[PDB]
Formats: structure tokens, C-alpha cells, sequence
């Protein structure tokens, strides 16, 4: 991942 | 027990619905699915794994890409156009293909040797790609694409918004953009566009996205909605409006929906107060598209005829992205003659005035990731998905505080996709987590066969038709007869 993650869907699914 | 589609050995990414047939298309890792409106499986197309490297260019073969390793292919973009299904994966620099509607297995168009203007989608599953399809001024279909910044591998030079040809004179040029069919923007890595949604209304295309405000020492992300004319393949008309949910306190837009008074479309968007960790709250904010257009129109009119100023003198418009352009003092006949601009009008325009909204609802500890909005008897009902895989239903009419009247787990710990969509009649909602897609009825009034259970399962749709002996919707209580609303707790059975 990265600290570029602003989407909670992205965090849930990929982080 | 709701109808579901739970595919084994894969994860879901995108859901697209054909509005003419109701057929559903599901983009998954290494798979595309064609589903009936009742989630019956009509076709399965494998899209991976493939040999790939972010440092290699398609078509990827061992001789020219020695570093290629087997790579899985999460779907990055899935869109129904009038004549085809547009599909862009995460592999092969985000190249796209077109498949036949109602026969997913048949390829219609896939450029054989794609070039640098045909790398469409982000080649990283964690970077979002949004799209919308529209008919252009030459009668041919266009694909607007909002693509976030990717750092790893070649392809950090792809413009953040582009307008690409789906059926150009030469099929091999499909998905490429003309030289001016892009938002020309430098410092892409610094702005770091994050796209959330793209939609159309009337003659305009709209983009919802996050990007760094480089005029603030924080260099903090802000939410924007941008409007561009829908059909010309140019960005002359691009205008960027900041979004302010409770003044920007809820700053990170997550998901949105548009719902329908003539041209009374309203944009409902969810915003998180806090970014995901390397606690917090979410809000639902409403922005009527008429207000969106007035501010965009006022921005344009000020930039075109009053040097960026409103009629009171206030500075309201300016040129973004350090482009060598300035607002102007053109004759006022410009506004009716070139609503969408020209290759000499000021561009790209932005508003100093944010679009403001006071939250419909504020929920602590919930990170909303999905929004869909409908109406029943003139009053708004919102279906909202969160980061923990739950679907909430909220009556927004008179008598409500914005608290949900129903909360159900679709899949614990797997966020609901922003690709939440209704069916044609707004009687069912298609809800998707990373592993399952559900067809959810918006109301289950008929399941109750006595008055008491009708009124006890409180639901804004459901009430007891006295002279019919049925738990129904108000529209179904007629042969308008007496209807006991289940959402009036001070009122009971007779
Ligand atoms: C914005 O301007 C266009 C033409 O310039 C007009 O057709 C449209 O109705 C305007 N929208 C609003 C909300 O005033």
C-alpha cells in the first residue's frame, strides 16, 4: 500500500 | 434469504448495469461475469492471470519483457456504452477492450499494438479509475476517464482526465485521445488526483475527486467537483469547484450518487473526517446539481467577462494548475455564443468560492463507503454502505434525525463498494463487498401478514392497508384508503 490511501474502501480491500 | 452471487477464488472490484436490459456486469480479479437481473450466471470470461510487469509495455511477451512474472488482473473500469461493454484491467498498462453486450465472451474491439495514448486505466488496483460514456459531436461514442496518479513503472505521464474515442475511423486507434482531449496538468505526483465518481447530466460531465491544495502549506487533500462539456472532446469548459461538507471539516469524499421538480437532480456524497490509517466520523452532504451548475456558470461568466470577478467585485474565478492563462474582459455576447469555450478562452477555470453544504447526517465511528438514494411518496430514503461491510437504510423525510432504521451485515470487515446500484423499478438494490454481490429488496412489506408485525417492523415503505388486510406500500393501498404507517410509532393497530 502507501500513505496515499484516502479511500476507506481501498483500505478495507487492499490494506 | 436474499439472492446472492459469491464467486469462489476471486475478489470483486466493479459492478455495471445496462440500463436498457438490466443485465449486470461484474469485474473481478482475473474474471468478468455477465449476470441476469436476478443474479443468474450468463457468462464467465477469464481475464488473467497474465505475464506482466509495470516496467513493460503491451503486448507483453517474454522476449521483450524478460522481467515479466505471472500477474493477476483486478478489473479497473467497467462501463456500458450503447454498443459495447468497455473493460479495462489493471495489467498491461491499463489497456481496454470492448465486448458484446449480452454475449460477454465475444470480443468486439481490442487494439493489437496499443501505443502510449491507449494506456487508459491505472496499472495499480489501489489507484481508482472512473469513467463515463457519452455521444460526441461527430456522432461517435466517447469515454471520459479519470485516472489517479501512479508512481511505479512507466505510465506516470497519463493525464488525469482524458476523453477517448471508442469507435474511431481506425479500430486500432480505439481508446486513444487527441492531443487536446485531456486536462493538461503538470506536477501530477504533487496534486495526486484520487477519483471517486464520474457522472453526466444534460450537456455536462461531472468528476468528483480529491487532490492536494498546493496553495496551502499543509498541501492537504481537498474534495472537488469539476464540470466539463459532455460532447466536444476538449477541455475549454473545464471548471473546478471545491466541495465543502460542513466547511471542509468532513474533507475526504468517499462515494456519491445522483437522484431525482424538473432538472431537480441532487448529488448526495459521503465524506470522511479522517483518512485511513497508514475513530473519525462520516457525513452525507447534498449538492443540488442546479446549484453546482450556477456556481460553475458564475465562475465561467466571471472569468470570461469580468476578469474573474462577480458583479459585486468579489474575486470568484481564477486559472488553476499553473497554466499560462488568465481570466479576461470579453464582450458579454461571449456567454451565449461559447458556453463551452474555445481554444482561446481562459482555461482551466476554478472557483475561489466553495460549494457548501450542511450535512444531512453525521455518524461517529462509521466510515461510509457507498451511497444510493431513492424516493418514496415524495420523501428521500438513503441506502449507505460502510467500511465494515454493513448496509444502512435512512429515512430523510420529516420526523427523522438521520439515524438508520435498518442495519445489516453484507460481509463483516469488507467495505461496501461505491458501485451500489438500483434496478429499473427502484424495487431492489445491488450491494457488493469484496467477495459477494447481493440483490436486496428495498422493502419487504408483504412478508407481514398481520397488522401488528407490519407496524412492528418499522420501515418508511410499509403500512397496513385496513380495507385490504395487507402490509403494503401507500401506493398499493387503493381500489386512497386508510393506511397505517409503520413509521408512526404513536399510531397502532385497530
Ligand atoms: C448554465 O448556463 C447554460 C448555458 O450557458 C444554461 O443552459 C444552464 O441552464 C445554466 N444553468 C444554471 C443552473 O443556471
Amino acid at each position: 500500500c502507501n500513505s496515499n490511501v484516502l479511500s476507506w474502501q481501498t483500505y478495507s480491500w487492499y490494506c | 434469504p436474499p439472492t446472492a452471487f459469491t464467486p469462489n477464488g476471486t475478489y470483486l472490484q466493479h459492478l455495471a448495469r445496462d440500463p436498457t436490459s438490466g443485465t449486470l456486469y461484474l469485474g473481478a480479479t482475473n474474471f468478468l461475469f455477465q449476470l441476469s437481473p436476478g443474479l443468474q450466471l450468463e457468462a464467465t470470461v477469464s481475464t488473467g492471470p497474465v505475464l506482466d510487469s509495470r516496467d513493460c509495455l503491451p503486448p507483453v511477451m517474454p522476449d521483450e519483457c524478460p522481467q515479466a512474472q505471472p500477474t493477476n488482473n483486478p478489473n479497473q473500469l467497467l462501463l456500458v456504452s450503447p454498443g459495447a461493454l468497455v473493460v479495462c484491467g489493471s495489467v498491461h498498462q491499463g489497456v481496454c477492450e470492448q465486448r458484446r453486450l449480452g454475449q460477454l465472451e465475444q470480443l468486439l474491439l481490442r487494439p493489437e499494438r496499443p501505443g502510449d495514448t491507449q494506456y487508459v486505466a491505472a496499472n495499480d488496483p489501489a489507484v481508482s479509475t472512473v469513467g463515463l460514456v457519452a455521444q460526441g459531436l461527430a456522432g461517435e461514442p466517447l469515454l471520459f476517464v479519470g485516472r489517479g496518479y501512479t508512481s511505479r513503472g512507466v505510465g506516470g505521464g497519463i493525464p488525469p482526465i482524458t476523453t477517448r474515442a471508442l469507435w474511431p475511423p481506425d479500430p486500432q486507434a480505439a481508446f486513444s485521445y487527441e492531443e487536446t482531449a485531456k486536462l493538461a496538468v503538470g506536477r501530477l505526483s504533487e496534486y495526486s488526483h484520487h477519483f471517486v465518481s464520474a457522472f453526466a447530466r444534460g450537456a455536462s460531465a461531472y468528476f468528483l475527486f480529491l487532490r492536494r491544495d498546493l496553495q496551502a502549506q499543509s498541501r492537504a487533500f481537498r474534495a472537488y467537483v469539476s464540470r466539463v462539456c459532455l460532447r466536444d472532446q476538449h477541455y475549454y469548459s473545464y471548471v473546478e469547484l471545491p466541495l465543502a461538507c460542513e466547511g471542509g471539516r468532513y474533507g475526504l469524499i468517499q462515494a456519491a450518487a445522483v437522484a431525482t421538480v424538473a432538472h431537480g437532480e441532487v448529488l448526495f456524497a459521503a465524506f470522511s473526517s479522517a483518512a485511513p490509517p497508514t475513530s473519525g466520523a462520516s457525513a452525507l452532504c447534498a449538492f443540488p446539481l442546479d446549484e453546482v451548475d450556477r456556481l460553475a456558470n458564475r465562475t465561467r461568466d466571471a472569468c470570461y467577462t469580468r476578469e474573474g470577478r462577480a458583479e459585486d467585485g468579489t474575486e470568484v474565478a481564477y486559472i488553476e494548475y499553473d497554466v499560462n492563462s488568465d481570466c479576461a474582459q470579453l464582450p458579454v455576447d461571449t456567454l451565449d455564443a461559447y458556453p463551452c469555450g474555445s481554444d482561446h478562452t481562459p482555461s482551466p477555470m476554478a472557483s475561489r468560492v466553495p460549494l457548501e453544504a450542511t450535512p444531512i447526517l453525521e455518524w461517529p465511528g462509521i466510515q461510509l463507503t457507498a451511497v444510493a438514494v431513492t424516493m418514496e411518496d415524495g420523501h428521500t430514503i438513503a441506502f449507505l454502505g460502510d467500511s465494515q461491510g454493513q448496509l444502512h437504510r435512512v429515512y430523510l423525510g420529516p420526523g427523522s434525525d438521520g439515524h438508520p432504521y435498518s442495519t445489516q451485515s453484507i460481509q463483516q470487515g469488507s467495505a461496501v463498494s461505491r458501485d451500489l446500484t438500483f434496478d429499473g423499478t427502484f424495487e431492489h438494490l445491488y450491494v457488493m463487498t469484496q467477495s459477494t454481490l447481493l440483490k436486496v429488496p428495498v422493502a419487504s412489506c408483504a412478508q407481514h401478514l398481520d397488522c401488528a408485525s407490519c407496524l412492528a417492523h418499522r420501515d418508511p415503505y410499509c403500512g397496513w392497508c385496513v380495507l385490504l388486510g395487507r402490509c403494503s406500500r401507500r401506493s398499493e393501498c387503493s381500489r386512497p384508503e386508510q393506511w397505517l404507517w409503520s413509521f408512526q410509532p404513536e399510531l397502532g393497530c385497530l
